[PDB]
């Protein structure tokens, strides 16, 4: 199962679903949301409750392995919860068959759905033929069954990421602006350092980031809130002294060529001149 | 692609689809337990018959598979298993003659019934009504009379049909080329080709006969004791060296004899070692007592219970329109499903049978891991003994004053520690001779040892000699007083329980060799140490993929069958019963009889 566009957050997972094991072997297992997944394959199924542990990567099984392979190669998660009232009933649901028995293991991301006599030989005859002998063994899944084959979901998230366009990606929580400030910012994945103003130019609609005769960038749209960002580079001076000659005293005073007063980190008095502060 | 592994596919393919269909069976002998009505009993014999007709299917294709080609020990019992056809090898007409035969006796046993001499309207069955008053009453006549009725309105009915049950089932066992059925009993220990831990048939006949001798002075000073306090409870009925009365034994047979202890307690201004009035004043149920036994198997380091247990048993008398039989059995289904029929009353005996099918579905859960028929105990006596070592550990004072009742300052004089050692000595020692001579009668019967019109003399007479005990009136060939026993009737042997009772003290001594035992055999309780828990675990889960002998020797460290531990454990006791029968014969005549004089 492939999921689009969304974010897969584990909080509102928890309140639909409760998984009894809820453990991501290849992945982060409570970051369900941070991980930016393409081509997701969630895989759902139903399984007694020793075929439960036994599809997990790391640990090979017959119903396992026959059945829906999980090799180390992928990373995923096991989800599982206790299903046994609407899998099993008193008379016993047959809907579910086991390859108890298989030739070899299937290869990963590998199905099958065939319902074929095993062959002990390796050559397969007809069902109704002594040698060969079915795989499909119908699950005991009953109201009245144990823990040993009590009917369990589980859905396995096995993942290849970024192997396809990306479709679960948590969209990462937002520092959406700041003003009048020297800092970093990311315009969707754009980043830089500058000052960051309001800004008053009409791009048009499809386009979103700004360049200038000097080729540099004055403006791009905010991805959050479809509004406009000018950016203006940092302010750099060069500092210049003042002094009188060394010989006539020690004194000095400081000049600032290009900044205001305001930068300036400060000295009791400043007095700011077209030059500078 | 191999013999071998066509072979364990086949195998493999039966252990999936076995499951089902004898958890089917299972389901519906269930329903039937729980329900008795004949949509149940109906339902019973559907799939019921459809595992034992998948059982002889699958062997004829399983026999395909030559036995003499697998190295392997884990999957040749397993195509032993399988290859054994049971009871439909013979020919048609005979094998379903036999099946229909003790079908009948099935049928009639269980639901015969005497009626009073001068009312043709009084008439009851066996359980209740007979096995209550022979346990309690002091009236001669009436226990006389209810030992006579039982045998006379059925045992006569079963006896033709005894008569041609032991040829059908000696040809039976002819055609699966035994010696006889008493060797088809010998063969349920049979592990072969192992070269260290085999076992062979007549072995067990020595082996019996061998740790039975020593039980012989132990029994004969009991029996001694117990007809002491006979001439007590009856006087003038018994003569002072002779055997005993049949139904004077607190049963029908002789075969359990604790009910003895109202009319055999050695000192009774003593405190009494039954706690039934002990859980009624408490007012407990059987749902208190059954957690009990739980949190006790989680003490010894057993595990809980699941989910299905719970919620599927029945675990109290239904008494309404729902009604059930009530006999305590251990049930095992596959799929996590292993239940218990018990219901149960506020009692000490059914604290301690409680604890019994505890330890039966305990062995089962821990042996469900085997393959599907293998999914059993490793011989037939190691599921019974498991079950009683709980029992017998949890009788033991040690356990009481831990479970509750009897305020923990519980004294330790010799009087009550005596009476505790003859109150089990009663059962435990007498259920052994009465084993002894059955499984022997029905051995040399099947063998041919009595002439087919001598079964009942030397089958009274053996119970003189080896059990001491007389039939109060004489029988004609007309009777079968050991077909109107519940084990010869319905197809099971005697012997596993004989095993059971050796295996037990066995057990008892392996598991207070790590539980840091410290008195005498009597006082150990194996509660709240855990190592005991691994050390009968190691043999509570290997099933029919070992034989006996490697789990035995894992067990005790010992390869042959031994009762010394019976022995030691009763040695203290058998002192007092050599020190309180001074004044008294040991021993018994097998010439005197009630109806001799
Ligand atoms: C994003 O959502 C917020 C919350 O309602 C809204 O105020 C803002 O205008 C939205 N911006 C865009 C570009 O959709
Ligand atoms: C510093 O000034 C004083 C007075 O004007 C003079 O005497 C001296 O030579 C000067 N020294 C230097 C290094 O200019
Ligand atoms: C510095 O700040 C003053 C007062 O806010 C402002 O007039 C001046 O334009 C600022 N400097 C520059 C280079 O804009």
């Amino acid at each position: 199962k492939r999921i689009s566009n969304c974010v897969a957050d584990y909080s509102v997972l928890y309140n639909s679903t409760s998984f009894s094991t809820f453990k991501c072997y290849g992945v982060s297992a409570t970051k369900l949301n941070d991980l930016c997944f393409s081509n997701v394959y969630a895989d759902s199924f139903v399984v007694k409750g020793d075929d439960v542990r036994q599809i997990a990567p790391g640990q090979t099984g017959v119903i396992a392995d026959y059945n829906y392979k999980l090799p180390d190669d992928f990373t995923g998660c096991v989800l599982a919860w206790n299903t046994r009232n609407i899998d099993a009933t008193q008379t016993g649901n047959y809907n579910y068959k086991y390859r108890s028995l298989r030739h070899g293991k299937l290869r990963p991301f590998e199905r099958d759905i065939s319902n074929v006599p095993f062959s002990p030989d390796g050559k397969p005859c007809t069902p109704p033929a002594f040698n060969c002998y079915w795989p499909l063994n119908d699950y005991g899944f009953y109201i009245t069954n144990g823990i040993g084959y009590q009917p369990y979901r589980v859905v396995v998230l096995s993942f290849e990421l970024l192997n396809a366009p990306a479709t679960v990606c948590g969209p990462k929580l937002s520092t959406d602006l700041i003003k009048n400030q020297c800092v970093n910012f990311n315009f969707n994945g754009l980043t830089g350092t500058g000052v960051l103003t309001p800004s008053s130019k009409r791009f048009q609609p499809f386009q979103q980031f700004g360049r200038d005769v000097s080729d540099f960038t004055d403006s791009v749209r905010d991805p959050k809130t479809s509004e406009i960002l000018d950016i203006s580079p940092c302010s750099f001076g060069g500092v210049s002294v003042i002094t009188p000659g060394t010989n006539t005293s020690s004194e000095v005073a400081v000049l600032y060529q290009d900044v205001n007063c305001t930068d300036v980190p400060v000295g009791n008095n400043v007095f700011q001149t077209q030059a500078g502060c | 692609s191999t013999i071998e592994e066509q072979a364990k596919t086949f195998l493999d393919k039966f252990n999936h689809e076995a499951e089902d269909l004898f958890y089917q069976s299972s389901l519906a002998s269930w329903n039937y337990n729980t329900n008795i009505t004949e949509e149940n009993v109906q339902n019973m014999n559907n799939a019921g018959d459809k595992w034992s007709a998948f059982l002889k299917e699958q062997s004829t294709l399983a026999q395909m598979y030559p036995l003499q080609e697998i190295q392997n020990l884990t999957v040749k019992l397993q195509l032993q298993a399988l290859q054994q056809n049971g009871s439909s090898v013979l020919s048609e007409d005979k094998s379903k003659r036999l099946n229909t035969i003790l079908n009948t006796m099935s049928t009639i046993y269980s639901t015969g019934k005497v009626c009073n001499p001068d009312n043709p309207q009084e008439c009851l069955l066996l359980e209740p009504g007979l096995n209550e008053i022979m346990a309690n009453s002091l009236d001669y006549n009436e226990r006389l009379w209810a030992w006579e009725s039982w045998r006379s309105e059925v045992g006569k009915q079963l006896r033709p049909l005894y008569e041609e049950y032991v040829v059908l089932k000696n040809e039976m066992a002819r055609a699966n080329h035994y010696e006889d059925y008493g060797d088809y009993w010998r063969g349920d220990y049979e592990v072969n080709g192992v070269d260290g831990y085999d076992y062979s048939r007549g072995q067990l006949i020595e082996d019996v006969e061998h740790t039975f001798e020593e039980i012989k002075p132990l029994y004969e000073h009991l029996h001694a004791y117990v007809r002491a306090k006979l001439m007590n409870a009856y006087p003038s009925y018994i003569s002072p060296i002779g055997c005993l009365p049949a139904h004077l034994l607190g049963d029908m047979w002789g075969r359990f004899w604790t009910n003895l202890y109202s009319l055999t307690v050695p000192f009774g201004q003593k405190p009494n070692i039954d706690v039934t009035d002990a859980m009624v004043d408490q007012a407990w149920d059987a749902q208190r007592i059954f957690k009990e036994a739980e949190k006790f198997f989680v003490s010894v380091g057993l595990p809980n219970m699941t989910q299905g247990f719970w919620e599927n048993s029945m675990l109290t008398d239904p008494g309404n329109v729902q009604k059930a039989v009530c006999h305590p059995t251990a049930w095992d289904l596959g799929k996590g499903d292993f239940r218990i029929l018990m219901c149960t009353k506020v009692t000490m005996d059914d604290f301690l049978t409680a604890h019994h099918e505890m330890g039966h579905i305990q062995y089962d859960m821990a042996y469900a891991a085997q393959p599907f028929l293998l999914r059993n105990g490793a011989n037939e006596g190691f599921h019974e003994a498991v079950g009683e070592i709980m029992s017998l550990s949890a009788a033991t004072p040690k356990h009481l004053k831990s479970i509750g009742l009897l305020s923990p300052d519980f004294q330790e004089d010799n009087e009550t520690e005596i009476n505790f050692l003859l109150k089990q000595a009663l059962t435990i020692v007498g259920t052994l001779p009465f084993t002894y001579m059955l499984e022997k009668w029905r051995w040399m019967v099947f063998k041919g040892e009595i002439p087919k019109d001598q079964w009942m003399k030397k089958w009274w007479e053996m119970k003189r000699e080896i059990v001491g005990v007389v039939e109060p009136v004489p029988h004609d060939e007309t009777y079968c007083d050991p077909a109107s026993l519940f084990h010869v009737s319905n197809d099971y042997s005697f012997i596993r329980y004989y095993t059971r009772t050796l295996y037990q003290f066995q057990f008892q001594e392996a598991l207070c060799q790590a539980a840091k035992h410290e008195g005498p055999l009597h006082k150990c309780d194996i509660s709240n140490s855990t190592e005991a828990g691994q050390k009968l675990f190691n043999m509570l889960r290997l099933g029919k993929s070992e034989p006996w002998t490697l789990a035995l020797e894992n067990v005790v460290g010992a390869k042959n069958m031994n009762v010394r531990p019976l022995l030691n454990y009763f040695e203290p006791l058998f002192t007092w019963l050599k020190d309180q029968n001074k004044n008294s014969f040991v021993g018994w005549s097998t010439d005197w009889s009630p109806y001799a004089d």
